[PDB]
């Protein structure tokens, strides 16, 4: 099924595709590209000042949610 | 607790 | 045996507790694993590390062959 690609901006405005999320709204919104499929790629892209804190966050929610195949783009 | 990554070129 | 990369605030970065850069790294690297390119590389950072540090020594590790990476 089509990855999904997740992006952080420097000033930590957050996106999945073109839809703003954020931590507490983020997996319904993945939930609706999905299907709920846990076996979609996640790619995670982020402006290069973004820092490792903020990425855990994202990676964290992702990970409890189930969704565990993730790529790191740059 | 490590969530595993791959990297994408 | 996995082995642990951490990175710090001021991007000095350390294998096991040996001091490497970008250009030493897998010396560093291959020196604990003998090679062996399945060995989990677990990847630690100080909270205000950047993407891009964090994506510089990913590539590095990648363009080496080290693919079982995690995040802690």
């Amino acid at each position: 099924e089509k990855p999904v690609y997740l992006s952080v901006k420097a000033d930590n405005s957050m996106f999945i595709g073109n839809d703003p999320v954020t931590d507490e709204t983020m997996i319904t919104a993945l939930n609706a590209l999905t299907e709920g499929k846990k076996d979609t790629t996640i790619f995670f892209r982020a402006d290069k000042t973004v820092d490792y804190e903020t990425l855990m966050k994202v990676m964290d929610t992702l990970h409890q949610a189930g969704y565990l195949k993730i790529g790191l783009v740059g | 607790q490590p969530i595993s990554v791959t990297m994408v070129t």
